[PDB]
DNA sequence: CATGGGTGCGCCAGACAGGG
DNA sequence: CCCTGTCTGGCGTCCTCTCACCCCATG
């Protein structure tokens, strides 16, 4: 009776490693909430159990507030200060009452609050001791195969889940078999399945090949990048700070072991491994491969690269439904585009010659001049504008006063550029003229400016009749914006 | 719900006893006409041309 | 389960395997309760509610026998002022004296003051004979009952139900002609007659 | 608890499941005849008039037992040889017993 | 079913009148009542403005009575310490 | 109070030709007589026609 | 406590005496 | 042994629904 509560308490908090007081505040809630269920009003109830007997009282607790809305399980700080000065607000007040009858139902209720107790402790503990399995390869058995998710049992109560992304296409799961995967993310689903695990994503490939390279877990070989299509093909970039070690070698193994075990584990996935390197062209090339690329050109501003390859290599560098490109591209973190060396050379002169059509319709300059220009790497009006003076110097036959006056007609053009879309549709010189009239959004402006009305100027002198075909515009809303035009226009 | 209350049967009904009787009609120069007499029997809570509107 | 064997670790008893199980009753009938019997075989302590059916039968014989005494006692003084309308009749001096001496007044050896002689031996043999069957009477509700070998206390329930008729009971008139009610029709498909009313 | 919905599956399981039903005093083989249960508010069997010349039953508080056949040859029994269709001559004779009464 | 139809178509501030009620009308203990009647507190009016903090100060007074006293204004829509400007009315000063 | 059960033909199942039979439910605990009587009356006489 | 010892039915039918 | 009278056994409709009460006795 009485030391059989000691005990209880000692199996208990040996076999779980969880603290004795964690135990008694959850039976001591466990007991209130049975005994409450035994009235047939809502009431509030305090259980004390006493830690040395095992013995426990029962109250009609009383949580001491300001504001009574509960006046059955609240009472005010002056009323509980009558019966005990030295009550605080957030304090019980008690009464006796008849301490909850342990029999089988308060019992299972005391089981069910322990066995809760121990998933937010033992357990708890359990998956933080477990800090890398909560990101390395989990490993656990099938207990359920749903449409959408498969349920994974990892032993100890902890129950994961497989998203029907997170798996791989090709994957059959049966209940009894054994799955690896990657704990992505934990969230607060005790009950259930708090832990979700991935075969699909980037990760789950980086762990394999942390677990099958003992150089990667020993930090001596880096994985920067990882693109993957799950269940076809993958692509890694690794690099090494020691300059003894092939770290492109170390992850195939000898004769390909290490890489086959993993691309095992993934369904035949195939799997590329690549040298990074600092230079992104040259990690582009590396991130190319099987095909051999002939040129790269950098666009920087696009932060895109165009990639020349030979006409038989073309169809190796795009790959099967793009994915070699897709997966470099991923991988790189740059925008791919794969073309002939013949189509890059087609594609460099269209841009020069749009280029040279451009400079010489706006900057007023001979096609010789423009022809200079793009040779010297200028291709927009921008670059023109804004770059620094020295380098447009630095290119043969410019002077300061022509680099002052090819700027001031580049910053011209830009700026006749800018109103003249501005004036054609709604941007800003319709948007504040044509839109001066109260009532005009943004959209009745670029409307009105399609018709040629511009601005506040404009609808002043329109009549109602050639507005009403205007989708949106009433004859009372357009000769209320037109009167408005009108006193502004006119009568200002 | 308590032990108090006290429910006895529901009798919603005012009407007792309608009886019509049909017979000829002179009134109107045309024969072969008819009168509908309807004597109804309520018990005071239904007005009679309210009861046969209803109706 | 540990768990059942943990009963003694909150409060004590011993272990939980034993069947928890409360004698609930079964169906079929309806019904209003409206008299319930406990009867406890002597020695045996009475709970709350037999206490309560023991203070409600005392109260009860208490009012019934207090009443007789009332009752009668009315009847002995309305036979008092029968007799005394005559032979030294009192019209105002009657009911200024309490009314328990209507005896000593002015009236002579007659016949009239010794039947009031005989109403005091009346009256007198009913305040002695209400206090012992009193005594008695309470005898009878606090005592038990002789009951049943090993047999703590019955409780009896009278269920009340109300049936009313249904298609499937049995109707006869006084002659022989019996006969199972088949089909309980509406109001106005019964054959009327030329005043109106159904059948 | 009887919910609104085991009505519909009652009327699903009583549908083409014939049951015997029987006069207390049996004395001839029309005594047992199978029908379909067509389902009563109420707590009497409704019983068809001119097989009650079969059960020497008139209805003067005469009482009736239903028998259930549980499995499929014993419902195949009942429609096919117990149906109260097939039994409509005496079996002593050649007189219809299904006569009006 | 036409011609049957056509032969029928001739055929078819200080809060409310609650205030103004004595603190008897509330069902309160005969202790609570009787605790209020000793501070002439008389209508619903003069306790909805009294403070909890005020209530506890009166003599016999115990928090028991006073949760009952909220449970009931609580009941009513009612709270202690609500302010009513122009309280007691004057048809109630002549009493 | 003054909401019935307002009924329909669930089918006309017109058997054969020049005959058929329209089925209505449902109706009150009662007005399936009414109905069937005030439309055979009604269709047995007061219906007009040429002959 | 544990054990210990009425007299209103009537027919059929075959087995057992009982004359014969 | 061949018939006659007696003596015992074997048997007598089916379903149901309540009720009441089941071994003293005692050294
Ligand atoms: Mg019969």
């Amino acid at each position: 009776m009485n030391k059989e509560i000691l005990a209880v308490v000692e199996a208990v908090s040996n076999e779980k490693a969880l603290p004795r007081e964690k135990i008694f505040e959850a039976l001591e809630s466990a007991l209130a909430t049975a005994t409450k269920k035994k009235y047939e009003q809502e009431i509030d109830v305090r259980v004390q159990i006493d830690r040395k007997s095992g013995d426990f009282d029962t109250f009609r607790r009383w949580l001491v507030v300001d504001e009574v809305t509960q006046p059955t399980k609240e009472i005010t700080l002056e009323a509980a200060r009558y019966e005990d000065e030295s009550l605080n607000l957030g304090d019980y007040v008690e009464d006796q009452i008849e301490s909850v009858t342990f029999d089988r139902i308060t019992t299972q209720t005391a089981k069910q609050v322990i066995v809760q107790k121990v998933r937010e402790a033992e357990r708890a503990m359990v998956v933080d001791q477990f800090r890398e399995h909560e990101g390395e390869i989990i490993t656990g058995v099938v207990k359920k195969v749903n449409r959408d998710n498969i349920s994974l049992d990892l032993g100890n109560n902890a129950e994961a889940v497989i998203l029907r992304e997170d798996m791989l296409p090709r994957e059959n799961f049966r209940p009894g078999d054994r799955v690896r995967g990657v704990l992505y993310s934990v969230r607060p689903e005790a009950r259930g399945a708090q832990l979700f695990v991935t075969r699909s994503k980037p990760e789950m490939l980086i762990e394999l090949f942390r677990i099958e390279v003992p150089e990667i877990g020993e930090e001596v070989i880096e994985i920067k990048a990882a693109a993957r299509d799950p269940g076809s093909r993958a692509k890694i970039a690794v690099k090494t700070n020691d300059k003894r070690i092939d770290p492109v070698g170390a992850c195939v193994g000898m004769r390909g072991a290490r890489v086959q075990a993993v691309s095992t584990e993934l369904g035949g996935e195939r799997i590329d491994i690549v040298l990074w390197d600092d230079n992104p062209a040259q990690f582009v090339i590396n991130a190319m491969a099987p095909a051999d690329v002939a040129s790269i050109v950098v666009d920087e501003d696009k932060h895109t690269m165009d990639i020349a390859v030979e006409a038989g290599n073309l169809a190796q560098a795009i790959g099967r439904n793009g994915q070699n490109v897709r997966l470099a591209s991923q991988l790189s973190g740059w925008e791919l585009n794969v073309m002939t060396v013949d189509d890059l050379q087609a594609k460099h002169q269209a841009e020069a010659h749009a280029a040279i059509d451009t400079f010489t319709k706006y900057l007023d300059i001979d096609e010789d001049f423009a022809t200079v220009l793009v040779e010297e790497g200028f291709s927009t009006l921008e670059e023109l504008a804004y770059v620094p003076m020295k380098e447009l110097l630095e290119i043969e036959g410019l002077d300061e006063p022509t680099v002052e006056a090819l700027r001031e007609r580049a910053k011209n053009a830009l700026a006749t550029i800018a109103q003249a879309q501005e004036e054609s549709l709604g941007d800003n010189k319709p948007a504040d003229d044509l839109l001066n009239l109260e009532g005009v959004d943004r959209d009745l402006a670029f409307k009105l400016a399609a018709r040629g009305v511009c601005t506040l100027e404009d609808l002043a002198e329109q009549g109602i009749d050639d507005l009403a075909d205007i989708e949106g515009l009433t004859d009372e809303k357009a000769g209320a914006l037109i009167m408005a035009a009108r006193n502004i226009c006119w009568f200002g | 719900r308590p032990i108090g209350r006290l429910l006895v049967d529901a009798c919603y009904s005012p009407v007792e006893r309608i009886a019509y009787n049909v017979e000829a009609a002179r009134v109107e120069q045309r024969t072969d006409l008819d009168k509908l007499v309807i004597e109804m029997e309520t018990n005071g809570t239904i007005d009679p041309e309210e009861a046969i509107r209803r109706a | 389960t540990p768990e059942e064997k943990l009963l003694r670790a909150i409060f004590g008893e011993k272990a939980s395997d034993v069947k928890d199980s409360s004698l609930r009753v079964p169906n079929g009938v309806s019904g209003t309760v409206i008299d319930v019997q406990v009867f406890t075989r002597d020695g045996v302590e009475k709970d709350k509610r037999a206490l309560e059916i023991e203070e409600m039968q005392l109260k009860q014989a208490k009012k019934d026998l207090s009443e007789e005494l009332q009752i009668l006692e009315a009847g002995l003084f309305s036979r008092i002022r029968a007799v005394l309308v005559a032979g030294g009749v009192e019209a105002e001096k009657l009911d200024k004296l309490p009314r328990d001496r209507w005896l000593e007044l002015g009236l002579t050896d007659e016949e009239k003051q010794n039947q009031l002689e005989q109403l005091a031996e009346q009256y007198d043999e009913l305040k002695h004979e209400f206090e012992k069957k009193l005594e008695a009477k309470r005898r009878k509700i606090t005592q038990g009952d002789d009951l049943a070998p090993g047999v703590l206390k019955i409780v009896k329930v009278y269920l009340a139900v109300k049936r009313r008729i249904q298609p499937g009971d049995k109707m006869a008139g006084r002659h022989g002609n019996k006969g199972v009610i088949s089909k309980i029709n509406p109001i106005e498909d019964m054959p009327y007659d030329e005043n109106g009313t159904p059948v | 608890r009887e919910e609104a919905v085991v009505w519909d599956i009652l009327d699903e399981v009583i549908r083409e499941h014939p049951v015997l039903l029987n006069r207390a005093p049996t004395l001839h083989r029309l005594g047992i005849q199978a029908f379909e249960p067509v389902l009563i508010e109420g707590k009497a069997i409704q019983l068809h008039p001119l097989v009650c010349a079969a059960y020497n039953a008139d209805f003067d508080g005469d009482q009736m037992a239903v028998h259930v056949p549980l499995t499929l040859e014993a419902q195949l029994e009942a429609r096919a040889l117990m149906m109260s269709t097939n039994n409509i001559l005496s079996p002593a004779n050649g007189e219809p017993i299904i006569v009006p009464s | 079913a036409t011609i049957l139809a056509e032969q029928l178509e001739a055929f078819v501030p200080e809060f409310d009148p609650i205030l103004l009620r004595p603190v008897d009308d509330l069902e309160l203990t005969v202790r609570s009542a009787n605790c209020l009647k000793a501070e002439a507190i008389h209508y619903i009016g003069d306790l909805v403005q009294r403070t909890e903090v005020e209530l506890l100060k009166t003599p016999n007074l115990g928090k028991k009575s006073l949760t009952e006293i909220k449970d009931v204004l609580a009941s009513r829509g009612l709270s202690l310490g609500m302010r009513l400007e122009n309280w007691p009315p004057a048809s109630i000063a002549d009493e | 109070v003054t909401e019935f059960l307002k009924p329909r033909l669930v089918d006309i199942e017109q058997v054969s030709s020049t005959h058929a039979k329209v089925t209505l439910e449902p109706l009150e605990r009662g007005f399936g007589h009414t109905l069937g009587n005030a439309l055979r009356r009604i269709l047995l006489s007061s219906m007009p026609g040429c002959a």
